[PDB]
């Protein structure tokens, strides 16, 4: 299972 | 920008026996970019339904793949992978041999 | 300062089997977009959100009808095909960013208050009307209580305001929260209101005071068609007056 | 023994196309699990391995979703380096991140890790205190203020402690079959003329799992690393690996060396010599 | 799914309020409280991730993920709180929130003098009503329906005389029968037995 929602960005 | 070749191993899923159903497999790594064309070769000849494995990566960021399909290996053809990639300036082909 | 979230339009009655369209501007900066509503039956429950104009979740959209896009990252539709009854709500658009939604945290727009309804016939702007100050309260208490009643009104999208010499005030105002019905047992049933301003006696005795009660009604636009005998029930202003006076 | 549960997401720049491509991969161990690839037509998460298949739809829902967005975010990556770094819009880059956790043989958890690079470089990376960052240069300075602010290692440090061990040992149970299993080594060795003064001895070890194992030579009882070679560990295709290591000898002198053989599937370590 | 009582809650200036939410999916990991106004948009107070608790001024927002049960504190209401209070919650693989269907709170003004009155406005020339206003009254009164057709009665409003700490409650009764007069206007109604009744 990932990790979430989502990620930032960069 | 960093590039680095591919490595390449070129080698059956199990022990060769002529007339017996088995994978060649040609498992390139540690190159970057990912980009790469692989086939493989039966006597010279591009074989068709070849699958590959999901883009993955190692530790330091280099890129690996397996190529994969199903031959029955004989006495007298001649198997082998080609490999092209940015750091190539001609495709490289390495031979399969049953004892490596 | 800079905009927060900008919806449009505000409000939107409109006869069933047309086409709505709900637009919004997130916030300058913002990637990502969500769309709401909340209706009495259902409560407040989120239809679809984006991030980067790409559609993320649309578990909450209704299966036909609606649809969203959002073609560039300052601009986002939400369009109802063609529309029914059953779709009036109140539409929000929020927008955000990761470490503001991290923190739970959305910037919301203003809403559109939707009605589709079955019949444009059940429209009518408000009468509106202002009573002044009892005798019996002046001297009793030394202030005076005017009341304005907005009566007759259908749908329910008034917004009621107090002017004194013509300059608009909140101090001393109090307005139903809510309409009420004038025939709670029926159906699409025309609605009233009321609000207060209350002023010192002295003020109200005043003749140089000039009072106003205003409501804004938002009904019928010039797309729509009318043929009945009755003025067309448009999007308008009605209001009520009356001036100080010592005795 | 230990246990990892590691996500892979590549994405490629492709300047005179739609869109970056974008490659994600999870794995268990030396085990694949899941991928998903932008330019494929199911633009799902799929299954690669026959014990996640038993996930219901909401996982596999939510699943998607995750790499959908994470997909997303890469591309705008792609764009915020190349301004970083004043690049072209003609180059093709790359950005790669990497996270999971580890667990130990008592599966309770080990460490977490994320990582993040570009165009194969590190870039930025979570220290193993999962509290604080360090950055490769200005760039990535940049970033690192940036989720500083956001509270980025708050959220992933959150994750790797808690879920990501927990949703590990939940696939370790439910694979328990393939991702429990060891398989031992079938070896055997091998013997070539090279030279007239000499010849070749390779041990093979192949079938085995997990991809841990270690060969050594030895001439006497004693180790060797001359006119020694090993190759790289591959994968069978069938979740098995293979590996060799060759020793070159002065002719008649086999009998003096041995091949020794390390797996966890081998109860004690073997010795193998050349039997002509 | 999320379950909250609609209320309608009616509590004192000065009391404390409790709300509360109950859900089902064990799932739900991040836990938020909204007040919306009454024709306005929602507005966050307080998030809470961990079961747990979390202060802020008058507020104290809590969670039990062993009970699935949720709760928010109001200190010393006032009736700027009036308002409705909805819960909403969500797991890690989207934003998408799930709200309750929220619980409406009406916190009472203390009025310090009060004056209860019925008074009759100066109808219009314009309107065929009579317009009869109850005002002055403490918010121990509550207001009720006419008990029938043709008379038409407004719930209780507050309004703040900003400039001297001042405020009223009021209703407003109107119809156009005959029958109707301020006296028997407001009969459904407990009011105050000092109201103030005038010619």
């Amino acid at each position: 299972r990932q990790f979430g929602p989502d990620w930032i960005v960069a | 920008m960093i590039q680095r070749t591919p490595k390449i191993q070129v080698y059956s899923r199990h022990p060769a026996e002529n007339g017996k159903s088995n994978f060649l497999n040609c498992y390139v790594s540690g190159f970057h970019p990912s980009d790469i064309e692989v086939d493989l070769l039966k006597n010279g000849e591009r074989i068709e339904k070849v699958e590959h494995s999901d883009l993955s990566f190692s530790k330091d960021w280099s890129f690996y793949l397996l190529y994969y399909t199903e031959f029955t290996p004989t006495e007298k053809d001649e198997y082998a992978c080609r490999v092209n990639h940015v750091t190539l300036s001609q495709p490289k082909i390495v031979k399969w041999d049953r004892d490596m | 300062m800079d905009a927060g979230v900008i919806q449009s339009p505000r409000h939107e009655v409109t006869e069933m089997g047309q086409q709505v369209t709900l637009r919004c501007k997130p916030i300058s900066g913002h990637d990502y977009l969500f769309w709401y509503r909340q209706t009495m039956m259902r409560g407040l429950e989120l239809l679809i959100y984006f991030n980067n104009n790409v559609p993320i979740d649309d578990s909450g959209m209704p299966e036909d009808r609606f649809s969203a896009k959002m073609p560039n990252a300052s601009f986002s539709t939400l369009k109802i095909q063609p529309s029914e009854p059953r779709d009036s709500a109140v539409y929000f658009c929020a927008s955000s960013l990761w470490e503001k939604l991290a923190k739970n945290i959305q910037y919301f727009g203003a809403g559109t208050r939707l009605s589709v309804l079955e019949d444009l016939k059940n429209v009518f702007p408000p009468e509106v009307a202002v009573f002044e100050p009892s005798e019996a309260e002046i001297s009793h208490t030394q202030k005076a209580t005017l009341v304005c009643l907005a009566t007759g009104f259908y749908p329910d999208h008034v917004e009621l305001s107090w002017w004194v010499n013509g300059k608009e005030v909140h101090s001393g105002v109090c307005t139903d929260p809510q309409p009420l019905k004038e025939q709670p047992a029926l159906n699409d049933s025309r609605y009233a209101l009321s609000s207060r301003l209350r002023v010192s006696a002295t003020f109200w005795q005043d003749p140089r005071n000039h009072f106003r009660c205003q409501v804004q009604f938002y009904g019928l636009s010039e797309n729509d068609e009318w043929t009945q005998d009755r003025a067309k029930p448009v999007t308008q202003i009605v209001s009520a007056e009356a001036w100080g006076r010592a005795d | 023994g230990s246990h990892s549960m590691r996500y892979f997401f590549t994405s490629v720049s492709r300047p005179g196309r739609g869109e970056p491509r974008f490659i994600a991969v999870g794995y268990v161990d030396d085990t694949q699990f899941v991928r998903f690839d932008s330019d494929a037509a199911s633009q799902r998460m799929e299954p690669r391995a026959p014990w996640i298949e038993q996930e219901g739809p909401e996982y596999w829902d939510g699943e998607t979703r995750k790499v959908k967005a994470h997909s997303q975010t890469h591309r705008v990556d792609l764009g915020t380096l190349r301004g970083y770094y004043n690049q072209s819009e003609a180059g093709s880059h790359t950005v790669q991140r990497m996270y999971g956790c580890d667990v130990g043989s008592d599966w309770r958890f080990l460490r977490g890790y994320h990582q993040y690079a570009y165009d194969g470089k590190d870039y930025i990376a979570l220290k193993e205190d999962l509290r604080s960052w360090t950055a490769a240069d200005m760039a990535a300075q940049t970033t690192k203020h940036k989720w500083e602010a956001a509270h980025v290692a708050e959220q992933l440090r959150a994750y790797l402690e808690g879920t990501c061990v927990e949703w590990l040992r939940r696939y370790l149970e439910n694979g328990k079959e393939t991702l429990q299993r060891t398989d031992a080594p079938k070896t055997h060795m091998t013997h070539h003329a090279v030279s007239d003064h000499e010849a070749t001895l390779r041990c093979w070890a192949l079938s085995f799992y997990p991809a841990e194992i270690t060969l050594t030579w030895q001439r006497d009882g004693e180790d060797q690393t001359q006119d020694t070679e090993l190759v790289e560990t591959r994968p069978a295709g069938d979740g098995t690996f293979q590996k060799w290591a060759a020793v070159v000898v002065p002719s008649g002198q086999e009998q003096r060396y041995t091949c020794h053989v390390q797996h966890e599937g081998l109860p004690k370590p073997l010795t193998l010599r050349w039997e002509p | 799914e999320v379950e909250q009582d609609p209320g309608p809650l009616s509590v004192p200036e000065g009391a404390i309020v409790s709300l509360n939410c109950t859900y089902s999916n064990s799932a739900f990991q991040y836990f938020m409280w909204y007040r919306q106004y009454s024709r306005k948009g929602p507005e966050l107070l307080m998030y809470t991730y961990s079961s747990g608790n979390k202060e802020d001024g008058r507020f104290t927002a809590q969670v039990d993920k062993s009970s699935k049960y949720i709760s928010l504190f109001i200190r010393d209401s006032q009736p700027s709180d009036s308002a409705t209070y909805l819960c909403a919650m969500r797991g890690d693989s989207s934003y998408k929130l799930i709200f309750g269907s929220g619980t409406r709170l009406l916190v009472r003004p203390d009025i310090q003098n009060p004056d209860p009155a019925v008074y009759q406005l100066r109808d219009s020339k314009s309107s065929d009503k009579s317009v009869c206003l109850f005002t002055d009254f403490d918010s121990q009164t509550n207001v009720s329906q006419s008990k029938d057709s043709d008379v038409y009665i407004t719930d209780k409003c507050v309004l703040d005389m900003r400039s001297m700490d001042f405020k009223s409650n009021s209703a407003v009764a109107w119809s156009n029968k005959s029958d109707f007069a301020c006296a028997n206007a407001f009969n459904n109604s407990i009011i105050p037995e000092d109201t103030f009744f005038p010619s």
